[PDB]
RNA sequence: AGCUGUCAACCGAGCUUUGAUCCGGGGGUGUCCGAAUGGGGAAACCCGGCAGUCGUCAUGGGCUGUCACCCACUGCUGAACACAUAGGCAGUGUGGAGGGAACGAGGGGAAGUGAAACAUCUCAGUACCCUCAGGAAGAGAAAACAACCGUGAUUCCGGGAGUAGUGGCGAGCGAAACCGGAUGAGGCCAAACCGCGGGGUUGUGGGAUCUCUCUUACGAGUCAGAAACCGUUGAUGUAGGCGAAGGACAUGCGAAAGGUCCGGCGUAGAGGGUAAGACCCCCGUAGCUGAAACAUUGACGGCUCGUUUGAGAGACACCCAAGUAGCACGGGGCCCGAGAAAUCCCGUGUGAAUCUGGCGGGACCACCCGCUAAGCCUAAAUAUUCCCUGGUGACCGAUAGCGGAUAGUACCGUGAGGGAAUGGUGAAAAGUACCGCG
């Protein structure tokens, strides 16, 4: 996922653990990987 | 002979001097050369004798200070030079040209 | 400076009744003594502590 | 340079003589104004430099 | 400097687009080349002193090799390839041929 | 596949696919001054000795090596004087000398200032100076804390805390116990006793010496516990290589990277250039790939070293760092400014003991607790950037930013020393041929 999506101009990538307020507000949409979503919520 | 104890007289004799005074001196069999500044009259005499196989009678040396020259940036100084005037025995000549 | 033990001079303060401090110096008690080092006669500056101890 | 390495010590000493003599003549010609190819002065000097290098290499057994 | 001396190139961005030409001389340090025919300037020189028309260098990134493919000419970019002895040979990329 | 550095154009002449220029590693040359070191000297100058060598009838003259002082060691000689030393002579040493931006240890040590004056005090153990270093330094394996419970070498960071304290109790100064963290490591000698070697290394005390009882190959290494080298090979460094994908139409003015339409790559939409805003024109980036040579550093083999009787019981009071500890005086530093002043350091006098020894636990005494001074070594956490490689900036953009878009130059001063100002044509010189007034 990192290597595939990092080059897209509009996509900003984060770890679940370093999800931060600034990135959330800038971004129009947030897309989690199921592994990421469970890691964050837990 | 080795590559450190090798000396050739042609190193002392840098080049001849071409000028009106030097030309005037040719007629009297006095040849003017520019020589290595570290040489003395004795070296000049031996160098000329070995290079040209001529009999040297007397050697005069003139030490000439380099001429200071102005530039865009400032002042430079040409190299200092030592000139030797070699008087040869009667009947002996050197073809410098 | 004792040439034997290396005892050097100490530095400190001379204190008055008014408690004004100034610099002074405690020089060791060094006496010039004729001694025999390695069978050769020689004159040394030695401190009386070394003399008392018999180091010379 | 390779062509030099095949010469004996005496041949190398020789070649140095002619090299030194040739530079001597070029310097005289240049001073008197008859030199045509200024590049030769540099060329002969480089040959002169080579011959010392090989002579020294043999002395040190490099 | 991929543009060698003596190649057929095409000016892609300049006063004179389209014009092909040979590479007269290349300056691989300032990244410019001379293509005979383009940027032909008229120098005002005095003493035969007079107007002289010769071509001035154009930037290397304003030309590009011309390789022949299926009849007419076509501009191509250049890559490299070793053959067997580690020898890079200019290989055209528009055609995949050997230039 | 071009090249002959730059200001900096220009001419001329050359080198180059028989591989130049350029780049990296190694090697040769390296005038004279400078610690300067054959002697001298106003640094870059002058004059020599000794050996060898070229040259000449020969002096004169060339060229190479070598010659300062101090220290370490080996030999000869040994003064006044007789041993004898001092000294002298000979032979060697990859010994020392000087330089360096900051950081370190140990010593010496201001004043302006504050105290609204000033001397105790502060500034401040700062500025500066002296000796010595290393890549770090210093410290460091308990004669330590604590408090009757206990922790267990040192260093550094945050607390404790601006607290206890200290102070012309003024201005000010200012811990420790202990807590949370970074890193984590322990070794060896002297002594007694035996012939520089063996011996042994302690705080539950241990060791020696004597008597009795029983018993009688292996590990460690380039390090603080010794020290080198030879090879094989792994990794990193000092040059590099490859590295994806864009066209058409019009406009513009002069140039398309901008407009319109359709496309493509993307483990590459970082950045810079290209004649105006370029992921696809170039240099690159993502991603891989590379070393004859030498450096750094691993692993291994050779190699080197250490050990090869041990344990218990009883004796004995032999040893356990001396002009030292303590004490007296005069001082320094610690929260502590000499005070009832402990511990720590210095000078002068006086001056022990060896385990029933000794030291500390804030005068002192007793008990209790801890620990063995007067010997040494020790990596890691810590401070710094003259220099090298790669990057960053809600840093500057030519009176700004370093003084310096190179300058410690010009200029000023005898001298230490002070010390500037000057960036911009255009995409490309296409830098105005020719004509005229002069």
């Amino acid at each position: 996922a990192w290597l595939s999506a990092r080059n897209l101009p509009q996509v900003h990538i984060l770890e679940p653990g370093q999800l931060n307020t600034y990135d959330v507000l800038v971004s129009d949409d947030v897309v989690f990987t199921k592994a990421a979503f469970e890691s964050f919520v837990s | 002979v080795t590559s450190k104890t090798f000396t050739d007289p042609r190193d002392i004799l840098v080049k001849p001097v071409v000028s009106e005074k030097s030309y005037a001196l040719l007629d009297e069999n006095k040849y003017t050369f520019v020589v290595d500044p570290r040489a003395n009259k004795t070296q000049i005499k031996q160098a000329v004798e070995a290079v040209f196989s001529v009999k040297v009678t007397g050697v005069n040396t003139i030490n000439r200070q380099g001429k200071r020259k102005r530039t865009r940036t400032g002042y430079g100084k040409r190299a200092n030079t030592k000139r030797a005037i070699v008087t040869l025995a009667e009947g002996n000549r050197i073809d410098i040209f | 400076n004792c040439d034997v033990c290396g005892k050097g001079p100490g530095f400190g303060n001379n204190i008055s009744h008014s408690h004004r401090r100034t610099s002074r110096r405690w020089n060791p008690n060094i006496q010039r003594v004729r001694a025999v080092v390695g069978r050769t006669p020689k004159r040394l500056n030695v401190c009386t502590s070394c003399i008392k101890a018999g180091k010379v | 340079a390779s062509e030099l390495r095949e010469l004996s010590n005496e041949e190398l000493v020789g070649k140095l003589r002619e090299a030194k003599e040739e530079l001597f003549n070029l310097r005289f010609q240049a001073a008197t104004g008859q030199l045509e190819n200024h590049g030769r002065l540099k060329a002969v000097r480089k040959d002169i430099a080579r011959i010392y290098t090989l002579m020294r290499e043999r002395e040190l057994g490099i | 400097m991929k543009i060698k001396k003596g190649d057929l190139v095409q000016v892609i961005t300049g006063k004179d687009k389209g014009k092909q030409g040979k590479v007269i001389a290349a300056f691989p340090r300032e990244d410019r080349v001379l293509v005979e025919g383009v940027n032909r300037v008229k120098k005002h020189t005095k003493a035969a002193g007079g107007i002289v028309t010769v071509e001035a260098p154009i930037h290397v990134s304003n030309v590009q090799l011309v390789v022949e493919k299926d009849g007419n000419k076509v501009v191509t970019r250049v890559g490299y390839r070793f053959d067997e002895n580690g020898n890079k040979i200019r290989v055209a990329k528009r055609t995949g041929e050997d230039i």
